[PDB]
């Protein structure tokens, strides 16, 4: 779920 | 008089944003002397021990570092601190102001340096909320960017941008390389723990909106020791001493216990009337830029 | 991903403030060139044609300015533009920026950067209201101030605080000398026009909402004319056209109508639904702001 | 009424 920028 | 959220000039943090990239990858990176502070994920989406098998068969020159006047700055060394990425340099930042890192507690409000490409683009507040992140504006590309404030002459560096979480919500590590509210720079599912309003700041916004003129100003008090129990059930920070706080009582001469009944209150039910304007607590003004704006 | 009222680096502006002073008096100045922009009323307190008249009796040497290297500036001549005192200095500002003197609209945003001493403290967002002012925040000696944006490599310079009004309101001119709003510098009685919220930022705001997702939306539409017909007996600005505007239509798909409608409604009775965590309309994030934050 | 900061 998490995006890394 | 007016009560806003203010940010910290920008000047001296704008001489230390630097560009990064590592095959391909390209992010924002923090130049204090010979040292150039950057996420780790600049290296690629990795995760556990794999960082530092990565890093050992990585070479220095592989990481391209350039200033914002265009000079590229050749990298002697490189070393992995939590999840940061620590780049030695030969030529130190000439231009290095007194600072220093320090981790930013629940509640804390700093300035956000939405970088991009190694520029400062813009500038705005943030609070670090009671789960680890903050709510922020970042786009691809802002990794690295740097949140922080200036106090008596000092920059203090709290936070460098890792990643977004569900719903628009973002965190990172501070400048020692550890990660705010436990998260982790892996691009899986994350718990999210609950965000709890932060009493104190709501305090000090009830202090500003007695300031600038209350029908919702509650005639009685609850004890310090009662508001902490019910907010550790209703989804609020507990109230804790401090200085500015004290002073905006002082000023107003109103009791902190009344401002803390008020909370209660219209956490319960609101009602109208509406305070500043509004129908929901402001909790991001914090009790020092109240008094600061006195 | 994420929306926020952004603010302006300032780097380059902090290199262009300085210290006023004059005969005990105190407050900012803006150095561009060989020209110093600064509040009149740095002379004193007076009306109508006596500006002018005092300042053709003062002399060039009592104008005390010191950059923030701690250099003091000569000055060599004086004018009166509007409200605004410029001030010629010997030696011209070797960092002066790109930059363009504009009057800010209503709904207009910018970066206040509040200056004391001829140092900046610290930067916030205003908007321009309709009524000529903003809400800011200022204290004693932070007259001078002044109000910009960077766009394109070139510094904005919108305003130059001079005065504060009942109720926390700041108003002050735009550097070409003239004030927002048609008030005075003067301490005295001063009609403020009713503030009305800025249709075409809550616009933005909600288009942000919907970018960032609603139940609250309206599926009738209601036309431009007529809302704006409706903005004009209920507190609101009329509807204006932007290519902002247009994008963040384009990249939703939700027609504008929709949103002016649904601003009609919670407008008369808001709910219990709300819009971003709140009840009330935010008018202060322009339809600029919301299409840079979202690519 | 108004004054001048």
């Amino acid at each position: 779920x998490a995006v890394l920028x | 008089s007016g009560f806003k959220k203010l940010v910290s000039p920008s000047s001296a943090v704008e001489k230390c944003i630097v560009s990064v990239s590592y095959r391909g990858n390209n992010l924002n990176g923090l130049w204090l002397g010979d040292s150039i502070y950057c996420p780790r994920h600049v290296l690629g989406k990795f995760s556990g021990d794999q960082w530092g098998d990565v890093l050992n068969l990585a070479n220095n020159h592989e990481f391209e570092v350039v200033t914002q006047n265009g000079v590229t700055l050749n990298v002697v060394s490189r070393r992995l601190k939590g999840a940061v990425l620590i780049l030695q340099t030969a030529v130190a930042n000439a231009e290095t102001p007194k600072y220093k890192f320090v981790k930013a507690n629940c509640g804390d409000s700093f300035t956000i340096a939405c970088s991009y490409g190694g520029t400062v683009i813009g500038l705005y507040p943030v609070t670090m909320r009671s789960n680890g992140t903050i709510r922020a504006s970042f786009l691809a590309g802002a990794c690295g960017s740097v949140g922080f404030n200036i106090e008596k002459g000092v920059v203090n560096f709290f936070y460098m941008h890792h990643l977004e979480l569900p719903n628009a919500l973002h965190t990172g590590t501070d400048l020692m390389g550890e990660f705010y509210g436990g998260y982790v720079d892996e691009e899986v599912a994350q718990r999210v723990p609950p965000d709890n309003l932060v009493t104190n700041n709501i305090v000090a916004w009830l202090y500003a909106a007695i300031i600038s003129v209350p029908k919702w100003l509650e005639s009685t008090t609850v004890s310090i020791e009662d508001y902490n129990r019910w907010a550790s059930d209703n989804g609020f920070t507990p109230f804790s001493t401090s200085t500015a706080i004290t002073k905006l009582s002082a000023i107003t001469g109103v009791d902190v216990c009344k401002l803390l009944r008020t909370i209660m209150v219209k956490s319960a039910q609101w009602g109208s009337d509406p305070i500043l304007g509004q129908y929901n607590f402001e909790d991001e003004l914090t009790p020092e830029s109240v008094f600061n704006q006195v």
